[PDB]
């Protein structure tokens, strides 16, 4: 079974410039259209270009200001999307997708590459427990994630296990840091009696972190 | 240049049927595919080719094309059918998306259930104090915090974030954190949060004392 998949969040200076790569593991890119499609937060799908590799043509939209450019690998196994002279409006989450050459439309979809332009540095986040002050007979608990940058963190309760009973928020950006939390609700004769542990990972600074509630 | 119409909201009772409007200039000549994207989640193919479904889309869904307008029909709609739509088509040498509709689905009234968190212990003693209050699961989503400090209402150092309409239950959730620095934290003794909500004539408070 084959899948598209993307390389991982970058942050690009403003003005500088991004190149994003997409692998269609265990498949192929011949035979296909692969295209990619950026969605600027809380913002809609655009289309930014299509490239077929056996017809070896490109397509691209206007809006972009021949600022995209989309290629694909020797191999055909792995396709590229540069974006040139990166503005603030770049900001955004960068998506692949392949189709059949002989049809218009996109049945497989890469998991997209968040791109921040921004000059901040990069920070591990401060991970701490939020415990019910001082019971009920349903008890929220949770986890307050502080202090990093850039997006994405990733938030789990008990190493995936637990999604049931979950909220987990928007990071919202204060002074060039992200602040994130995520709330889990559970039944009182369940807490303290088992561990419900916070799991914060953050791949740009390098930091898995459990924090026990 | 070629442009669809979509409208931005689309919202239907549980169980009953939705039907989301793909406006294009002589559309129903062109072919028309429709995406699905979940908060958080890629777009996924649920319909191509005006009406063909893949391999493991529910018959729930379905499409039709002519004249001016595409439509996207759910049916028997549940809350994992919350999610932005995307209708898309090729013209001229390019691929166009309409806008997104969000799919909202209707439920009951609910009150706000609230919780309050005083800064921990790791926060402390790395400097920093945030109270973290939760609005969890209430519907209509909107709502209002207030926080107060000793009595009186502050309003620096507040951050807020909203949850997607639940994927099981319908309902909306709000967090908010008001930062402080351990010393200022200190300096004062009762901190309160306050919901106000349509379900009540007062305001739903939590609240605590450094003190205990």
């Amino acid at each position: 079974q084959v899948q598209l998949v993307q390389s991982g969040a970058e942050v690009k200076k403003p003005g500088s410039s991004v190149k994003v790569s997409c692998e269609a593991s265990g498949g192929t890119l011949s035979n296909y259209v692969i295209t990619w499609v950026r969605q600027a937060p809380g913002q809609g799908l655009e289309w930014m270009g299509g490239f077929i590799p056996t017809f070896r043509t490109a397509m691209y939209a206007q809006g972009f200001q021949g600022r995209v450019t989309i290629t694909a690998d020797e191999s055909t196994s792995i396709a590229y999307m540069e974006l040139t002279n990166l503005r603030s409006e770049d900001t955004a989450v960068y998506y692949c997708a392949r189709g059949p050459l002989s049809r218009g439309y996109y049945d497989y979809w890469g998991q997209g590459t968040l791109v921040t332009v921004s000059s901040a540095k990069t920070t591990a986040p401060s991970v701490y427990p939020l415990a019910p002050v001082c019971t009920g007979s349903s008890v929220t608990l949770g986890c307050l994630v502080k202090g990093y940058f850039p997006e994405p963190v990733t938030l789990t309760w008990n190493s995936g296990s637990l999604s049931s009973g979950v909220h987990t928020f928007p990071a919202v950006l204060q002074s060039d840091l992200y602040t994130l939390s995520s709330s889990v609700t559970v039944t009182s004769s369940t807490w303290p009696s088992q561990s419900i542990t916070c799991n914060v990972a953050h791949p740009a600074s390098s930091t898995k972190v459990d924090k026990k509630i | 240049s070629y442009v669809l119409t979509q409208p931005p909201s689309v919202s239907v009772a549980p169980g009953k049927t939705a039907r989301i409007t793909c406006g294009g200039n002589n559309i129903g000549s062109k072919s028309v595919h429709w995406y699905q994207q979940k908060p958080g989640q890629a777009p996924v193919l649920v319909v191509y080719d005006d009406s063909d479904r893949p391999s493991g889309i529910p018959e729930r869904f379905s499409g039709s094309n002519s004249g001016n307008t595409a439509t996207l029909t759910i049916s028997r709609v549940e809350a994992g059918d919350e999610a932005d739509y995307y209708c898309q088509v090729w013209d001229s040498s390019s691929v166009v998306f309409g806008g997104w509709t969000k799919l909202t689905v209707l439920r009951a009234d609910a009150a706000p259930t609230v919780s309050i968190f005083p800064p921990s212990s790791e926060q402390l003693t790395s400097g920093g104090a945030s109270v973290v209050c939760f609005l969890n699961n209430f519907y209509p989503k909107d709502i209002n915090v207030k926080w107060k400090i000793d009595g009186s209402e502050r309003q620096n150092g507040v951050l807020n974030s909203w949850t997607d309409q639940d994927s099981k239950d319908s309902t909306y959730s709000m967090s908010s954190t008001l930062t402080l620095t351990k010393d200022e934290y200190e300096r004062h003794n009762s901190y309160t949060c306050e919901a106000t909500h349509k379900t009540s004539t007062s305001p739903i408070v939590k609240s605590f004392n450094r003190n205990e």
